[PDB]
């Protein structure tokens, strides 16, 4: 378990050890992946629903009359899960009031849709870049502990002086 | 009896007084001529802490000739043959008498940390070598793992 | 063995035990440090699921809503499939939905114009949203690593 005890351990268990840790860490992975896959999805189904959603907030905004009924939508459309969840009822009613069936406003969907792309692929080099740095920490970290326990390994000051 | 069996010895004499690190070597008890090496991978080589069992068999002709070495341990190095014969420059055209056992062993190791896919004895080492670096590093490290048996 | 005495038999036995620690011990770090990533994605997956439970109650409520007003019977259905609460048909049917909320959620060229803008807007925002989960995800793996291997470093330093 400590380095100082693996002397006391049998050479031919060591090997057990490795390999009972290799498989029980293939299973780990196995398992990760899973969840992982899980995750995605959910959080892709999660995204185009609330899409749905805070695209009509803002599309219905355009028509309340009252203060309270933009701002109702507008805090609805900042995307938040619970504000959303919680401001549902009222925002029903307000849905239930006003449906009973110009330039100037194109141009601020097409302002919408460049400021929302940009957005976009800000977010998709973000993602990225952490992706990367995941990689980099892992490294980073062992190398560092294998450092340390090259330090306090006294056969490895024998044999190199 | 021979003047190969005292250069040997003197060979014998530098293992014990200024051993090198990382490296034993010593003939059979009976035959001198015949020697157990083992090698141990230097650190920040993909090959670090492993320990590598050697053959080396000597001729009435050293320290003239050099003598012939392999690997007993499984080894992956772009410049040893399968069967553990290696490819360095200074044992088959660039080897002097006064290079010993001690200046061998370590001639060898510096190989693991510093190869030579120029004169490549092993395709599929020198190749990952250069396409998947990471992948070889585990082939590599299979080797040193399989090495402290 | 003195460093100064050629290595002996015990003595190679014993590195060999101590280079095989170093490597149990680097793939243990290494599987906790899995483990440490793993039971965060359990986490994520509740709490992403169960705001999905919620915001899909939310759907259903809205498409059944909409169908008391749809013309054509296309619609009704489409309302009337997504008000099931299914978790497909809603990414299969997005667009189609999008379209109809449009359509009646409001009391010529320019009308079907807007609507066209506003499917794209609500795709992009999917976009957007999954490039939002995935990267708080990520970042919080991140911040779980890093709380990891700096606990067992600092267990190093302090054996001095």
């Amino acid at each position: 378990l400590t380095q100082s005890d693996v002397i006391a351990f049998q050479k031919e268990a060591l090997f057990r050890c490795i390999n009972r840790r290799r498989v029980d860490f293939e299973a780990l992975r196995k398992q990760y992946e899973l969840s992982r896959r899980e995750c995605i999805d959910v959080s892709r189904k999660l995204a185009n629903i609330m899409a749905l959603i805070v695209t009509l907030a803002r599309f219905i905004e355009t028509f309340c009359t009252d203060a309270n009924e933009k701002q109702l939508c507008r805090e609805i459309a900042q995307g938040d899960e619970t504000l959303i969840v919680q401001r549902s009822d009222s925002f029903m009613k307000l849905l239930t009031k006003y449906g009973k069936p110009a330039s100037d406003h194109i141009q601020e969907l097409t302002t919408e849709l460049k400021n929302l792309r940009k957005s976009k692929e800000e977010l998709f080099y973000e993602n990225s870049q952490l992706t990367e740095e995941i990689s980099a920490l892992k490294e980073y970290y062992t190398n560092i502990i294998r450092k340390y326990d090259r330090d306090e390994s006294f056969t490895i000051k024998r044999v190199f002086k | 009896s021979t003047p190969a069996r005292r250069r040997l010895m003197r060979d014998f004499k530098r293992m014990k007084e200024d051993a090198p690190p990382g490296v034993s070597a010593s003939p059979l008890p009976d035959n001198v001529m015949v020697w157990n090496a083992m090698i141990i991978g230097l650190a920040d080589t993909p090959y670090e802490d492993g320990t590598f069992r050697l053959l080396l068999e000597f001729d009435e002709e050293y320290p003239n000739k050099p003598p012939h070495v392999k690997f007993l341990s499984e080894m992956f190095h772009p410049n040893v043959y399968a069967n553990g014969e290696i490819c360095l420059d200074i044992l088959q055209n660039r080897w002097t008498p006064t290079y010993d056992v001690a200046s061998i062993l370590t001639s060898i190791q510096s190989l693991f940390n510093d190869p030579n896919p120029a004169s490549p004895a092993n395709v599929e080492a020198a190749t990952l070598f250069k396409d998947h670096k990471s992948q070889y590093v585990k082939r590599v490290k299979e080797t040193v793992e399989k090495s402290w048996e």
